[PDB]
RNA sequence: UAUGCGCAUAACGCCACAGAG
DNA sequence: CTAGAGTTGTCTAATTCAG
DNA sequence: CTGAATTAGACAATGCTCTGTGGCTCTAG
């Protein structure tokens, strides 16, 4: 739904980095090497932001008061 | 489980509905009646069987 | 590949890219093709029935008349149309339409308005029209009656419909309610079977006979046999109104024709004109007619007229002619609509049956889905709405006979048609069906099959839903029946049902699911040209004579219609520029027709010729002709000649007439999710389609608006690093449905052996697999609270103590609130007396308030009584909880496992699942270890691997290649790596395999197993305890556990359990007469003795102790005046 | 019989679907 | 305005045949 | 002029425990 605050396996914070990935990807990077540059080295950690489906901005369509 | 086995050889009821005539049913006409004698060693009867 | 094809767009391999995608989120401008095809058999039949086939179908009614006192009134119906869903007249509203989420939300039907234009007349003129309203009828969501029909997917979000939303559903008092594909005979093809049931039904019946199912534009069906008696005779049985009767051949054939008895000799024996046996036979048919004096058509239409009047039900002043007329238009044959087709099918299905009779032609198998086609929803409808319009014209007829025995003061009717509204009104007997499945008929519907016609389209996660739509089931009477050889997975469904998705147990083999590429024929064709094109290639007409001998030529079937004769060297000709048109769509040729030749071997075989099929309701499937390098379709039975390939490589020329779309298409949408799974055991990947379904996922996105019971969400689901081709095509990372796991294949706790499963505390206390359920209750004070007055609403008496700062001025929680057991859930007050009740909150599991959404009537006029409250119940992965992965391994926690204790690798990883390795050897789930070594990878490297089946080879290995690319990585290539241990500190010695599996958390907790029963409710007729963990009752000491407890030889422990903790009464026996029934207590003057009855002496009444099951049995035998007499000694 | 505080409220079957082992 | 496509496998009732 | 074996029909059985939801239980005359 929304980015999880820790990696599951390793407590390593990874919810400050969203945005940061969708930047580098945008920049034209890889994504290996997008998850190089945010310093993502054990692979529990890369594939909680590689794997990632972020379904609140689906989720947020439904917004109900839009005003 | 459908043993052919040849033409050779027989077959029986196997498994639970054989177990079933044995016990349950105690049938005078079984599926598969059989018999089963030993012959005797002695030449003239193998000349005969 | 090809253009304009369906399926190329069929992506080469996994892209990850829309996860990350700047325009992710944003609602497209159109919906996705690939998800509106799954239910396109339902949309698409639910079109036809409701718009065409109803016109067809009030065509269809034949003019009911009856009789007044003086003249015949004739009552027809014009027209029939179904209206989309709008407010009732008189309410105030800014949209007059109404949507599917309130009739959701509100717990409603979604239902149209039926209205016909009846149209009447006295004495043969008709006098005036009449527009009339007859019912509600259903909407299936997303029809051309739906009003959300043509919107794009901003339109849907608009409306609190799904983006991506398909609808194949009827929502039937707030519930989605689906009409599951049943398996029907082929229609209008004569099915020639053995069945040896049909010699115990007359006296010369033999166990050979034809078979027929006729439908009539998918508004009629009606089943008849043609059977085969001993002395050559064939009978014909035909049903009307669920009851069987039977008929000689020669009456039938002598009254559909006016032709001589010779003409129908030389039809019958046409083939096989030698066989002096079948001559004797079919003359002695013949000369039966003949015996009971009915010489012409027409007095053998007088003659069945006469003998089927009371049954038939006509009125009393037609001809006999006339009414065997309506019985040969209702039971025999009724695909057809002419007499002399009815007389040449009718002769061509006697000829089967002297083939399969006389041992020349084999037994069509009933079971092989190449004699069996679908029942879709559209059929189903349109058919039940058919037999309420007949029966709503009988209605009429009855409130006539009821104002001529009551009301009889001789009024005309001159525009007296408020009689109209005294008929009957078919909204609930239309929505019965629909709401239980059950169906209510007199004729039946030509089905063999009674309930289970609706089932809930639940949606515990997206998987799940989708196999409403692709279900085909095989009926209901079967899985009763304990026979192992209709639940056969035979060869003649490649490519149209899938060979694993099927559940275990008692629908295994019966419930059945299509594949990814096969589809239900539902467009609807005029085939007026057709015959006239096979006239002008070389085959004969019926009547003309067919230039060679009729033993060296084939039947053509043109949908159950005998066209014609071909000779034998020109038919294999014929079939292929019948498919030469087909496929290239040229003279009017669908490209849904199946073209079969059945060749002439000279051996008993199938019976041959060339059948050409073009009706709905077949599955069909595209392959390639390679012939002409483009797509064909290509059906059941037309699939059994030919010769496709499966790869390019085993294409041979001269050999191979067609070849598949892509090598995995013999698999269902589901099973097509299954990672590697050619390397998987097959019973692992059946299990895995099943658990698939069950898995606590993302089942939607509109929470609020979806009123449903219970609702299972998982908090942050992942995408799968590894998945196939098709997980991408059907987008399903709009709804996943698992989360990666970094899991080790280690024995390392004692807690995972025999199936159970560790997972890392660690990994739990961060986001791990946490989920939620949303319980929807909706209160209804009418409904529950009925104690009269009707003037019951939501609402406090101010100033109540029992709802302080618990309830909200309107008697109802608030919406951030917390709810535990015995906490004031809501709270009514009685208007008209003044007090107030208040509802405590029963369930044991605390929950937080979701949202109240407050419902209306369906004017606006409703009172403050309805609601429905939605709560949340947080469900984290606990102990006993239930987990799987995506290849049948199924797994309960055993251990919630620390971190510290978690074996680390020398990469400063631990896992966060452990699998114990002996689930491997048994099961033979060797996809799950490339599936770890593929996600690693993937992982690794940034990518997304392909696991579609079928792609690797014996030469180019999967497990070299996710070997190399770990090596790449700087990994080890088998998968494995340095583990530490966390207890002891040391390198473990093993060299341990680990990797990145996706993991599924299934919907079966603990927390609704458990059950714990000290004492309680009793069952009031026996005084044992009662049955369910939600009315807090006991579990059975049944049978086998008394006789397993007799086994150990302890008595007294059975005596405990079955008389001191279910029901130990004391009863009271003369001890004199033996008699419970007996004793009598003295009415008081104290004294409290008693008196036996039977003797009149109180010395003799003394307790015992008995079941209170045998005083009820002792009773219950004095009911029958069985004397029970006790010896108590 | 259960809950709540001797008192107040609630006191079930039959089909059909779906599922677990 | 009150109302009613099984499968064995034993037991019994019908069903024909000379004394 | 009646006991005789035979054959068709009737009938009784077909694993165990457990969890849910939903419709109907007297609508038709
Ligand atoms: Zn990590
Ligand atoms: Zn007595």
């Amino acid at each position: 739904m929304i980015i999880p605050v820790r990696c599951f396996t390793c407590g390593k914070i990874v919810g400050n980095k969203w945005e940061a990935y969708l930047g580098l990807l945008q920049a034209e990077y890889t994504e290996g090497d997008a998850l190089d540059a945010l310093g993502l080295k054990r692979y529990c950690c890369r594939r909680m932001l590689l794997a990632h489906v972020d379904l609140i901005e689906k989720l947020l369509n439904y917004a109900p008061l839009e005003k | 489980t459908f043993h052919f086995a040849g033409r050779g050889e027989m077959n029986v009821t196997l498994g639970i509905p054989r177990l079933r005539e044995i016990l349950m049913v105690a049938s005078a006409n079984i599926k598969t009646p059989m018999m089963s004698v030993p012959v005797l060693n002695t030449k003239k009867a193998l000349k005969r069987v | 590949m090809d253009p304009g094809s369906r399926w190329r767009n069929l992506p080469s391999g996994p892209s990850l890219k829309h996860l990350t995608d700047p325009s992710y989120g944003i609602p497209r401008e159109q919906q996705k093709a690939a998800l509106q095809e799954l239910t396109r058999a339902h949309v698409e039949s639910f079109n036809y029935a409701v718009h065409e086939g109803l016109g067809l179908a009030v065509q269809a009614i034949p003019p009911f008349e009856f009789a007044f006192k003086d003249e015949r009134i004739s009552f027809t119906i014009l027209d029939a149309v179904i209206s989309p869903p709008t407010v009732p007249k008189g309410t105030i509203c800014k949209e007059a339409n109404v949507y599917p989420a309130e009739c959701r939300g509100r717990r409603s039907t979604y239902r149209g308005k039926l209205t016909a234009d009846i149209n009447w007349a006295v004495n043969g003129i008709s006098k005036g029209i009449i527009k009339q309203f007859l019912g509600y009828v259903p909407i299936m969501v997303k029809s051309k009656l739906c009003n959300l029909r043509n919107l794009p997917p901003q339109a849907l979000i608009e409306h609190h419909e799904e983006a991506e939303e398909m609808g194949g559903y009827f929502i039937i008092n707030g519930i989605e309610k689906v009409i599951r594909m049943l398996i029907m005979p082929r229609r209008n093809f004569p099915i020639a079977m053995i069945r040896p049931k049909w010699k115990t039904r007359g006296p010369g019946y033999t166990q050979y006979g034809v078979s027929m199912h006729c439908v009539r534009e998918e508004h009629s069906a009606v089943n008849m046999n043609l059977h085969y008696l001993e002395n050559g005779t064939v009978m014909l049985n035909f049903i009307y109104r669920k009851e069987l009767f039977f008929l000689p051949l020669g009456f039938a054939l002598k009254a559909l024709v006016s032709f001589s008895d010779y003409q129908i000799f030389q039809e019958l024996i046409k083939g096989k004109e030698d066989d002096s046996f079948l001559r004797n036979s079919v003359s002695q048919m013949l000369r039966i007619v003949m015996e009971e004096g009915c010489s012409t058509q027409k007095q053998v239409l007088n003659y069945l007229g006469e003998c089927f009047r009371v049954k038939l039900n006509v009125p009393d002043w037609y001809p006999n002619e006339q009414a065997a007329e309506f019985l040969f238009n209702q039971c025999i044959c009724i695909h057809l609509k002419s007499n002399t087709e009815k007389f040449y099918m009718l002769c061509l299905m006697t000829r089967k049956l002297f083939a399969l009779a006389k041992g020349e032609c084999m037994e069509d198998n009933p079971d092989s889905l190449v004699n069996q086609e679908v029942l879709t929803p559209g059929q189903l409808f349109l058919m039940f709405l058919k037999e309420k319009l007949e029966g709503w014209l009988v209605s009429i007829k009855i409130a006539f006979d009821k104002k001529a025995q009551k009301t009889s003061v001789s009024m005309n009717t001159d525009n007296l048609m408020r009689i109209f509204t005294m008929g009957i009104d078919l909204t609930k007997p239309f929505e019965y069906l629909f709401a239980t499945g059950n169906l209510r008929s007199k004729t039946g519907l030509g089905l063999l099959q009674d309930s289970g016609l609706c089932v809930v389209a639940d949606k515990l996660n997206f998987i799940r839903y989708l196999s409403h739509f692709r279900c085909v089931h095989r009926g209901a009477d079967f899985a009763k029946m304990r026979t192992t050889t209709v639940r056969r997975l035979l060869p003649e469904s490649w490519g149209f049902l899938c060979p694993v998705h099927t559940p275990d147990g008692e629908p295994c083999g019966l419930m059945n699911h299509l594949t990814a590429v096969c589809e239900v024929v539902t467009q609807f064709v005029y085939t007026a040209s057709i015959p006239a094109l096979l006239c002008n290639l070389g085959v004969t007409p019926i009547d003309g004579a067919p230039h060679r001998s009729y033993s060296e030529c084939y039947p053509v079937l043109l949908d159950g219609v005998m066209v014609g004769w071909v000779d034998k060297d020109l038919a294999p000709g014929i079939a292929d520029s019948l498919r030469h048109f087909k496929v290239l769509r040229e003279k009017r040729i669908p490209p849904w027709m199946e073209v079969v030749l059945i060749p002439m071997t000279g051996k008993p075989s199938l019976y041959p010729g060339l059948f050409l099929f073009t009706t709905p309701c077949r599955l069909v499937r595209p392959v390639q002709n390679l012939a002409l390098g483009k797509e064909e379709l290509i059906g059941t039975m037309e699939q059994i000649f030919m010769n496709v390939a499966i790869f390019e490589d085993e294409v041979f020329a001269g050999v191979t007439t067609h070849q598949e779309l892509f090598p995995h298409s013999l698999l269902s949408v589901i099973a097509n999710f299954i990672p590697f799974s050619d390397h998987n055991q097959s019973p692992r990947n059946m299990y895995q389609c099943q658990m698939g379904k069950q898995t606590m996922g993302f089942p939607l996105l509109t929470y609020q608006d979806r009123s449903d019971n219970k609702l299972y969400r998982l908090q942050t689901p992942q995408s799968p690093l590894v998945r196939p081709s098709m997980y991408d095509y059907y987008d399903m990372d709009n709804y996943p449905i698992g989360t990666n796991a970094i899991v080790a294949v280690i024995s390392y706790t004692g807690y995972d052996m025999e199936d159970a499963m560790i997972v890392n505390k660690a990994s739990w206390e961060r986001g791990f697999a946490h989920g939620s359920v949303y319980k929807s209750e909706f209160i209804d004070l009418s409904e529950k609270i009925k104690q009269g007055d009707s003037s019951l609403v939501f609402g406090i008496k101010p100033g109540d103590p029992r709802v302080l700062q618990k309830l909200d001025d309107d008697g109802l929680p608030f919406i951030g609130a917390k709810l535990q057991y015995g906490d004031p859930y809501y709270s009514y007050l009685n208007l008209n007396t003044g007090e107030s009740f208040v509802m405590y909150y029963k369930s044991k599991e605390n929950c937080v308030v979701d949202n109240i959404k407050v419902c209306s009537n369906d004017t606006g006029s409703g009172k403050f009584k309805c609601v429905c409250i939605t709560m949340r119940v947080p469900r984290n992965p606990t102990i006993g909880d239930k987990f799987a992965s995506r290849h049948g391994q199924k797994g309960i926690l055993s251990r919630l496992w620390p971190a510290e204790d978690m074996p680390f690798t020398e990469s400063g990883m631990v896992p966060d699942i452990l699998f114990n390795p002996h689930g491997f050897p048994s099961r033979m789930t060797i996809g799950m270890l490339i599936e770890s070594m593929a996600g690693k990878s993937a992982a690794l490297h940034g990518l997304c691997h392909d696991a579609t089946p079928f792609i690797f080879s014996e030469e180019n290995s999967a497990l070299e290649y996710f070997g190399e690319m770990l090596k790449a990585a700087g990994y080890n290539f088998y998968g494995t790596e340095r583990l530490y241990s966390g207890i002891s500190g040391l390198e473990l010695e093993a060299d341990i395999f680990i990797g990145v599996v996706y993991y599924q958390r299934l919907r079966h907790m603990v927390s609704d197993k458990f059950q714990v029963r000290t004492t309680g409710a009793r069952d009031r007729v026996t005084n044992q305890p009662i049955g369910g963990r939600n009315v807090q009752g006991g579990i059975r000491f049944g049978e086998m556990e008394r006789d397993a407890l007799l086994a150990h030889g302890t008595s007294f422990l059975l005596h405990d359990r079955l008389f001191n903790c279910s029901d130990r009464s004391v009863a009271h026996v003369c001890v004199k007469c033996g008699s419970l029934l007996s004793p009598l207590l003295e009415k008081p003057p104290r004294n409290r003795k008693y008196n036996c009855t039977l003797c009149s002496r109180s010395d003799t009444i003394d307790t015992v102790s008995v079941p209170y099951v045998f005083r009820y049995f002792v009773a219950e035998l004095a009911a029958m005046n069985i004397k029970v007499k006790l010896d108590v000694v």
